[PDB]
RNA sequence: CGCCGCAGGUGCAGAUCUUGGUGGUAGUAGCAAAUAUUCAAACGAGAACUUUGAAGGCCGAAGUGGAGAAGGGUUCCAUGU
């Protein structure tokens, strides 16, 4: 399928996707933010220690009413969070990454996101009732992710 | 309610008998159209007529 | 060794006061199984069913003040999870807490 | 047990399955479904055992 | 093996009604196949059955 | 597994609330499989399934 | 792990007493079928044979179920296999010059020798059988040959099916589609080890690919047709039902129940036929096979005047060269083809005896 | 499509314009009426929420109980996802 982004050379490279991902498309984005460039054995170990609140992701661009932390001291910021769904989210897509690198036979311990984008799914309808009589929406927000990693050492 | 009439019954029978998914083997068919029966009616959205 | 098992007596009311009525007893049991993980290092604790039964003797809001509970440090060799041990606190019921001890017990 | 035509009465179906299964029948309860097909229970006889004719009929 | 209209009217109404009867026991039957699970032949004799029948009353009103 | 058929059968075999129904917490499996009133019975005389005593509510405190 | 192996003396020479036995029987049952005769009455008389005989064998021990592994199946000119009707079913007559199916099979001590042969009833002496059917029986006993030979360990279970269908294409026939060949151990007649005849995607796909293993029985089964190799249902009973010890449910009829618990007693896991009790049986295993506790064995019909043969038979492997223990009466001096093997391998394979 | 003529339902930023779509607001308001949950196990990829057991509570017979009328119409009951 077509990436953005075409890596340098498609042959020490590997790629994942994803559509429609039932994850808030704002804390996607500062996950990925968060997680992109890194090395994929410290991508894997920063996801788990968000969702076990250990280290936060940044919230940078999408952080109207987003608490403060200690843990954003580590990055240039001060709000941060931890979404656990979102990481999971990208935990299972580093996964499916790592097994195409082992297929296409390039070694997984060299491996980096070179590149990582989230896009707006098509939004979700549902519904919710209001004080006079009223119907508002009650939309959810899915993501796309796309995710090229290189080997780089 | 319990109490109900024989035409009442036989309506209720048919609107029942008429609430059912469209056969996967319709699809199949030349120049189909059909995805999917527009016209479920469920117990608890739309109340019948009578 | 860790196939270790010790008695201690924990103070409920020290690690309680100023909860809520409504949840005094619950973190008790929360309060337990973190005084378990402080002491014997794992993070797997198993609360026996007993012990539960005596934090909630007398309701949910009058917790007793001390129990004494013995911690078994066990092995999780039974199955394939994170944690290789884990440790199951039981509940040891005495007459008066005056003078007791942290103890090592034997199997 | 037999579906038959909603408009029938008990004695319709008692002489109906008389003469096309050659039983005699004691008594039929008769329901219409909530599909709207009627149902009749027709128990036979005490010389006529059920199983025996389900079997010649052939829905055992 | 199908009945048709013409070789049906030589025949008188005895055995009309005796050929009616024949066809109406054996869509019962077929019936009863329906229901009973069955085979994809019996269940394709239940129209044909059916014609014949409708036939058959066909030449005799 | 999931035995919310065998609870309610159970009750109204014992005639009782399921209150007072008591499947046998070991026995899950062999209780599963007890899709009738006819095997809710064969668990009753086996002990798998009990019928708990009433909570007792003494008079001898108004007496 | 308590599994009872060929490594045992006393398993191999059961194993012989049990291809003996379904020898025996079959060598009676293709002399008595003759002219003239009913079906009901040979199944009968199958059967017969082979409860007093396993009743008088082993005498010495009345702990062990042995007895029928597979009930006595006659499929004549018409019928694919798994065919065995009720006294209240209309019976065949056998007519003159019918090509006659036979399946049978027998165990002790749970493990089962089991095996099928076709041939022709009421041959003259010195006469030739001549036609279109003169070549797929031929071309059976020859799948039989090359399942014999090429029987071993590192031979894949994807080269019998080759080489069946390469015979066939060499006899200008097909096998009917979707037919499997189990490995065959203790109380078990539905092996996950399986050998497929002549797939297509859906079975290839579906099946799996294994390597043969010492130390075990299959039952290799070709089952030709001459036509199309294409069958289905005419609307007849089931007859052959087999209990799944896999699966239960709590069954709600007497009836049933009754039927079920007297099919454990004398069936337990290998398959019967409805024959061998029949007034609440057909009751009873209605709602049996309603929840899948017993696995039914269909009557398979091929279209009107087609011929279709079938050769069985249970080989055991082991390491230095399988052996047969039932085989069927097939003679090559009354019986011939008007076409011969035109595969120089195939030549190789039929020719190398085991 | 160009040129010569012919003919128009012929040119949009507005009309609290019509229909459709999309933003900021905003990961915000909020998911706060009726006392309350907890321990262990099972199934399961996954358990604060499912099931079983144990405990602590509530409804407290003018009930959060057991049954009906009207109304609903298959929501009833199993099995599976
Ligand atoms: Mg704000
Ligand atoms: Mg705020
Ligand atoms: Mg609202
Ligand atoms: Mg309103
Ligand atoms: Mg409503
Ligand atoms: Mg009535
Ligand atoms: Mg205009
Ligand atoms: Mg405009
Ligand atoms: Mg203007
Ligand atoms: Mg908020
Ligand atoms: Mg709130
Ligand atoms: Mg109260
Ligand atoms: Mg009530």
């Amino acid at each position: 399928v077509r990436y953005s982004l075409d890596p340098e050379n498609p042959t020490k490279s590997c790629k994942s996707r994803g559509s429609n991902l039932r994850v808030h498309f704002k804390n996607t984005r500062e996950t990925a933010q968060a997680i992109k460039g890194m090395h994929i054995r410290k991508a894997t170990k920063y996801l788990k220690d968000v969702t076990l609140q250990k280290q936060c992701v940044p919230f940078r661009r999408y952080n109207g009413g987003v608490g403060r932390c200690a843990q954003a001291k580590q990055w240039g910021w001060t709000q941060g969070r931890w979404p656990k769904k979102s990481a999971e989210f990208l935990l299972h897509m580093l996964k499916n990454a790592e097994s195409n690198a082992e297929l296409k036979g390039l070694d997984v311990d060299s491996l980096v996101i070179e590149h990582i984008q989230v896009n707006k799914a098509p939004k979700m309808r549902r519904r919710t009732y209001r004080a006079h009589g009223r119907i508002n929406p009650y939309m959810s927000s899915p993501c796309h992710i796309e995710m090229i990693l290189t080997e780089k050492e | 309610s319990s109490h109900k009439t024989f035409r009442i019954k036989r309506f209720l029978a048919k609107k029942q008998k008429q609430n059912r998914p469209i056969p996967q083997w319709i699809r199949m068919k030349t120049g189909n159209k059909i995805r999917y029966n527009s016209k479920r009616r469920h117990w608890r959205r739309t109340k019948l007529g009578l | 060794n860790e196939v270790v098992t010790r008695e201690y007596t924990i103070n409920i009311h020290k690690r309680i006061h100023g909860v809520g009525f409504k949840k005094r007893a619950p973190r008790a049991l929360k309060e337990i199984r973190k005084f378990a993980m402080k002491e014997m290092g794992t993070p797997d604790v198993r609360i026996d069913t007993r012990l539960n039964k005596a934090v909630w003797a007398k309701g949910i809001r009058n917790v007793p003040y001390r129990i004494r509970v013995r911690l078994s440090r066990k092995r999780n060799e039974d199955e394939d999870s994170p944690n290789k041990l884990y440790t199951l606190v039981t509940y040891v019921p005495v007459t008066t807490f005056k003078n007791l001890q942290t103890v090592n017990v034997d199997e | 047990v037999f579906i038959v035509d909603v408009k029938a009465n008990k004695h319709q179906i008692k002489q109906a399955v008389k003469k096309l299964y050659d039983i005699d029948v004691a008594k039929v309860n008769t329901l219409i479904r909530p599909d709207g097909e009627k149902k009749a229970y027709v128990r036979l006889a005490p010389d006529y055992d059920a199983l025996d004719v389900a079997n010649k009929i052939g829905i055992i | 093996a199908k009945i048709k209209a013409r070789d049906l009217r030589g025949k008188k109404k005895e055995e009309l009604l005796k050929q009616l009867d024949d066809l109406k026991v054996e869509l019962s039957q077929l019936r009863v196949a329906k229901v009973t699970g069955g085979a994809a032949s019996k269940l394709s004799k239940i129209r044909v059955v059916r014609k014949s029948i409708a036939r058959v009353l066909t030449v005799i009103n | 597994s999931m035995l919310r058929l065998q609870k309610r059968l159970a009750s109204s075999v014992l005639r009782c609330g399921k209150k007072k129904v008591w499947l046998d917490p070991n026995e899950t499996n062999e209780i599963a499989n007890a899709n009738s009133r006819q095997q809710i019975r064969k668990l009753i005389k086996d002990g798998l399934i009990i019928r708990k005593p009433v909570t007792v509510h003494s008079r001898a405190r108004c007496r | 792990q308590q599994e009872q192996t060929i490594a045992e003396d006393l398993v191999v020479t059961k194993y012989k007493m049990g291809g003996d036995i379904a020898n025996r029987v079959l060598r009676s049952l293709v002399e008595a079928s003759s002219s003239g005769v009913s079906v009901l009455s040979l199944c009968e008389k199958g059967d017969a044979m082979i409860m007093e005989e396993t009743g008088k064998i082993f005498k010495k021990e009345k702990e062990m179920k042995k007895g029928i592994a597979f009930p006595t199946s006659i499929s004549v000119n018409n019928c694919v296999c798994h065919f065995s009707p009720l006294k209240s079913d209309q019976d065949y007559i056998l007519k003159e010059g019918d090509l006659v199916k036979i399946d049978l099979g027998v165990h002790v001590d749970g493990f089962i020798a089991n095996v099928a042969h076709t041939f022709v009833v009421d041959v003259a002496q010195g006469t030739q059988v001549t036609g279109r059917k003169a070549d797929v029986i031929k071309a059976a006993h020859l799948c039989a040959e090359a399942a014999l030979r090429l029987v071993k360990p590192g031979n894949q279970n994807t080269q019998v099916t080759e080489a069946w269908n390469k015979v066939a294409h060499s006899f200008n026939c097909t096998p009917i589609e979707g037919m499997l060949s189990h490995q065959l151990k203790q109380h078990v007649i539905d092996g996950e080890k399986t050998i497929i005849q002549n797939p297509t995607d859906q079975q290839k796909k579906d099946h799996e690919k294994a390597e043969f293993e010492v130390h075990e029985v299959y039952a290799v089964d070709v089952l030709v047709s001459s036509g199309e190799g294409k069958a289905k249902d005419a609307g007849q009973r089931t007859t052959i039902y087999k209990r799944d010890p896999s699966k239960q449910y709590g069954l709600k009829m007497k009836t049933s129940r009754a039927f079920f618990s007297e099919v454990e007693r004398r069936f337990d896991a290998m398959p019967f036929t409805l024959r061998a009790f029949e007034k609440k049986a057909r009751m009873g295993v209605v709602e049996c096979a309603k929840h899948e506790l017993l696995q039914p064995f269909n009557v398979l019909y091929e279209k009107e005047g087609e011929f279709v043969a079938q050769f069985k038979f249970t080989v055991l492997l082991m390491p230095n060269g399988p052996m047969r223990i039932t085989s069927g009466p097939f003679e090559p001096d009354l019986y011939k083809s008007e076409m011969e093997v035109q595969d120089a391998e195939l030549k190789a394979l039929l020719q190398s005896s085991a």
